[PDB]
RNA sequence: UAAAGUUGCUGCAGUUAAAAAGCUCGUAGUUGGAUCUCUCUCGGCCGAAGCGUUUACUUUGAAAAAA
């Protein structure tokens, strides 16, 4: 039922729509997910012989999925064992408009869709319970940048566990290194 | 202070304040060579092995020589953290 | 500092840095829409929706819950007024200074600040020209300025 | 000073500056809920309310404008969040 | 107004290092601020800085090793050749051993002997030593 | 200290403080004493946090005993307060007293008959000692103070962090620093009770000793 | 002409030596905050064809008399 991009499901990405679709026939969520779905999932190794999964919605219906992604991921995690789950919506790129180029698009690329503001959005949807209240970008003495981003105290003890798995979806994703912080002050 | 040959060619090399890394000149003379006694672990006693530490006559005269003393104390575990 | 006053101020208002809707705020993004057009149809400008909304329902800032600031939500229905509120007000201002300045020719300070808002005027309206918000041959006049208030 | 460390400041030596001076500005003001015994329904207040805030279940005002914070009537019970 | 950002931060460092100070808080930041504090300290001169992230224009908290002696700004950002560029060191310098003029280049944000090494003038953004 | 258990401070030495009420400052602040401040009463007194005295009063007894001749080591008190402390301070460790009047030109003029060259120089009060320790800054001479909440900390490179103006605060300050420079260098040991007591450096005024005879 | 950093772009000066308009608006001028990483033809790397948003740069390559 997952509605692909690449035109060819994965053995994965399935076996993640069969998940889902036993979620929506029989479980205590089947009234909204009907009309939810996705687009891609992967799986990667984010230290030493752990694993985590990355799901990609669509961006319209990420703030439906994120109303239930709370009660989603734990479904999930106790399905695929330990494996973390996050969603992240399918956000994409449209590259630098230069000089030395063809009628690429007439019209002016939205901010929404650069870059930067696509890995902030990645950053923002990594942490979906847990919001971000700081941000410091690191420059160490060879020129190498690392993100320290700070979160929630109200969500310290349930979501410090899903760090290390932050940071390596964030790096499969976007290069960049980012550390989690939880400061005291409010 | 080394020439192409690798040999050094400086009268001497003069000392840097412990502080901001700032020369201290040869003239200078508010400024100070402070050396700290080391003492003993488990006796408190004096060693005969100290630390230095050099501050400069501009930091002496703006008063923060002993704001800079006691940091370098604190950073090298004679001054006890906290 | 002020454009036309030797003074330097600092006082702002201080966005926080979360730009998300509060946890408080069970209030969606279409409500708070339907609440604009009301309150602009009471004959209220952005700034007084925005107070109330702040003030009374509790709304941080509109454009966190809608995704659109109040004069584009206005806009977009088309509620908003022909020329901008601040042109407005500036207006306002100097055809009170300047009806005051009948009655009191003596008052040569009221001269002084006339122009200065006139100054102010100006200006504005033509950045608005600029950015094709004022018609192109759009003039403020003293003899016209209470027309358009 | 000459070693005040601007990255990791005091909480309270941040509550203490002015709200743009901060590191990262954050305002002074915040939204209460308040109780009227008038009524049951949820009325959220800003705390510097600039308009007279009145309680649809009676007669009573909630808050006056004042030039900081506004003056909640007593008798009325208001809850901070955030 | 407040003009040339770069400026200001250069200036700001400038002050923070003759008082003495380990640490300078520079607002608002700028990619070409962080450019030339990269430059900086590639050279050994500046050492570590943070980018303060807000929801605005950054701050950066940059820490002083006390190996500075000046960073300038040149204002305007004049167009240099590469014939030009010894003209330029000389006239701000203080030796042909030490003290580094950062360009801004279609290569990129470097200093003169970078610029030098890939053979391309551009506009001088100002220097340190 | 170093956070050593052996260099620690006891109940004692807290039980002297109190009753010395060395932790009772002034009512004015010095900006580069707050540091060394704990909160300020209701009225307006600051206190002294008696950790941070402990710590700067051992980092002074260091630096003293690195001063391997013992009477390279000068101890300054312009005022009646401190001036029988300093003598006792220089009986037992062998410091090199100056109480009284400090004559200009002490340090620095070579053709004066009262011409010293310390290694190390020690103060009851940087405001009363002004002399003495704007003198240090022309013959390289580093210098330890005895700094009150007001105190200035110009040439003052190890301020501890003490009442100087009460007799028995200066008294028991001197006698502690001559007490910690004797255990680091060896003699008289740190596990029982050292054999002078506090009241030996404290000022006695012409009224007290009439009163007490 | 240099000396003249006594015409100062590099590079002067304007509290008291010569000097900031009595003051404030104001058009031209000058300067201006953050922010963007079967489109195409002979043989499954080639000339053509380029509105990439014109530019300013920078670096090339021609054309710039001799003396």
């Amino acid at each position: 039922i997952v509605k692909p991009n690449g035109e060819k499901p994965d053995e994965f990405e399935s076996g993640i729509s069969q998940a889902l679709l036993e979620l929506e026939m029989n479980s205590d969520l089947k009234a909204q997910l009907r009309e939810l779905n996705i687009t891609a999932a992967k799986e990667i190794e984010v230290g030493g012989g752990r694993k985590a999964i990355i799901i990609f919605v669509p961006v319209p219906q990420l703030k439906s999925f994120q109303k239930i992604q709370v009660r989603l991921v734990r479904e999930l995690e106790k399905k695929f064992s330990g494996k973390h789950v996050v969603f992240i919506a399918q956000r994409r790129i449209l590259p630098k408009p230069t000089r030395k180029s063809r009628t690429k698009n007439k019209q002016k690329r939205p901010r929404s869709r650069t870059l930067t503001a696509v890995h902030d959005a990645i950053l923002e949807d990594l942490v979906f319970p847990s919001e971000i209240v700081g941000k410091r970008i690191r420059v160490k003495l060879d020129g190498s940048r690392l993100i320290k981003v700070h979160l929630d105290k109200a969500q310290q003890n349930n979501v410090e566990h899903k760090v290390e798995t932050f940071s390596g979806v964030y790096k499969k994703l976007t290069g960049k290194d980012v550390n989690f912080e939880f400061p005291e002050f409010q | 202070m080394q020439n192409d040959a690798g040999e050094f060619v400086d009268l001497y090399v003069p000392r840097k304040c412990s502080a901001s890394n700032r020369i201290i000149g040869a003239k200078d003379h508010a400024s100070i060579q402070m050396n700290v006694a080391e003492v003993d672990k488990v006796t408190g006693r004096f060693n005969g092995q100290f630390k230095t530490y050099a501050i400069c006559g501009a930091i002496r005269r703006m008063g923060e020589s002993d704001d800079s003393i006691l940091r370098l104390a604190k950073a090298d575990g004679i001054v006890s953290k906290n | 500092g002020r454009m036309h006053a030797p003074g330097k101020g600092l006082s702002q208002s201080a966005l926080p840095y979360r730009r998300s809707v509060p946890t408080w705020l069970k209030l969606t993004s279409d409500d708070v829409k339907e609440q604009i057009y009301k309150l602009a149809k009471k004959g209220l400008t952005p700034s007084q929706i925005g107070v109330i909304l702040r003030d009374s329902h509790g709304v941080a800032q509109v454009r966190f819950v809608t995704g659109n600031k109040i004069l584009r939500i206005l806009k977009s229905k088309g509620l908003a007024p022909d020329l901008p509120e601040d042109l407005y007000h500036l207006i306002k201002k100097a055809v009170a200074v300047r009806k005051h300045l009948e009655r009191n020719r003596k008052d040569k300070d009221a001269k002084f600040r006339l122009i200065l808002i006139e100054s102010r005027i100006h200006r504005l309206a033509r950045y608005y020209k600029t950015k094709r918000v004022l018609p192109p041959n759009w003039k403020y006049e003293s003899s016209t300025a209470s027309a358009l208030v | 000073p000459l070693a005040k460390d601007l990255l990791h400041p005091s909480p309270e030596e941040e509550k203490r500056k002015h709200k743009k001076k901060r590191l990262v500005q954050s305002p002074n003001s915040y939204f209460m809920d308040v109780k009227c015994p008038g009524c049951y329904k949820i009325t959220t207040v800003f705390s510097h309310a600039q308009t007279v805030v009145l309680c649809v279940g009676c007669s009573t005002v909630l808050c006056q404008p004042t030039g900081g914070k506004a003056r909640l009537t007593e008798g009325c019970s208001f809850r901070r969040k955030q | 107004v407040r003009m040339n950002v770069l400026a200001d931060a250069l200036k700001s460092i400038n002050n923070a290092e003759k008082r003495g100070k380990r640490q300078v808080l520079i607002r608002p930041c700028s990619k070409v601020i962080v450019r030339f504090l990269t430059v900086m300290m590639k050279h050994g001169y500046i050492g570590e800085f943070e980018i303060i992230d807000d929801h605005r224009a950054g701050k950066i908290v940059v820490n002083l090793t006390g190996r500075l002696n000046k960073c300038g700004v040149i204002s305007p950002r004049f167009d240099v050749q590469l014939k030009d560029l010894e003209k330029w060191q000389n006239n701000l310098l203080p030796s042909r051993q030490f003290g580094f003029i950062v360009l801004t280049t279609s290569a990129g944000i470097m200093d003169h002997e970078e610029a030098r090494r890939k053979h391309t003038g551009g506009k001088i953004l100002g220097f340190f030593f | 200290s170093g956070a050593l258990d052996v260099l620690q401070m006891k109940e004692e030495d807290v039980l002297k403080f109190l009753a010395a009420g060395t932790h009772l400052g002034g009512t004015n602040l010095d900006f580069q004493m707050e540091q060394y401040i704990y909160k300020r009463k209701s009225d307006g007194i600051y206190i002294i946090n008696l950790k941070r005295t402990w710590e700067k009063l051992l980092l002074a007894a260091r630096a003293i005993v690195a001063i391997e001749n013992p009477a390279d080591v000068s101890v300054i008190s312009s005022r009646n307060t401190g001036q029988r402390a300093v003598l006792k301070f220089a009986a037992a460790t062998g410091a090199t007293p100056i109480a009284g009047r400090f004559t200009p030109g002490t340090f620095t003029n070579q053709i004066q008959a009262a011409f010293r060259e310390p290694r190390l120089l020690v103060v009851t009060d940087p405001r009363a000692d002004h002399q003495p320790l704007t003198e240090a800054s022309y013959v390289n001479l580093p210098t330890i103070a005895l700094c009150n909440t007001d105190s200035p900390l110009r040439y003052v490179d190890i301020a501890i962090p003490c009442n100087n103006k009460g007799a028995h605060s200066v008294g028991l300050m001197w006698w502690m620093l001559a007490r910690e420079v004797l255990r680091m260098r060896g003699t008289i040991s740190r596990e029982h009770p050292w054999e002078v007591m506090p009241d030996l450096y404290f000022y006695r005024d012409p009224e007290e000793i009439e009163k007490e005879e």
